[PDB]
């Protein structure tokens, strides 16, 4: 469907408004939810109370 | 045969209001329908 015109998408029985961005797995539209995480390669200094450590420089 | 527009208007009895739907208003707009070709 890349760059494919609205005429052609309708000819494919596709919807020209459909956004894309999902997979078809065994017929199911499967979206990959963006998973949040701590940034890599970046130092972070935290205080973890209830521990022997006053401060912790994580990386 | 003579037919002046100033005489044509006097043939009617009374035919000659407000247009306040058209008024330009910055918090209001217009509308949009379904074409066949777009982005």
């Amino acid at each position: 469907l890349n760059g494919l015109t609205d005429r052609d998408l309708c000819e494919l029985n596709e919807c020209p408004l459909d956004p894309g961005g999902y997979f078809i797995i065994n017929g199911s539209e499967k979206v990959l939810i963006a998973q949040e995480k701590m940034a890599t390669n970046t130092v972070y200094v935290f205080a973890k109370k209830d521990s022997k450590y006053a401060y912790t420089g994580e990386c | 045969v003579l037919l002046d527009p100033a005489d044509e208007k006097l043939l009617e009895e009374e035919i000659q209001r407000s247009q306040q739907h058209a008024k330009v208003v910055p918090w209001m707009r217009k509308t949009e329908y379904i074409s066949t070709e777009f982005n």
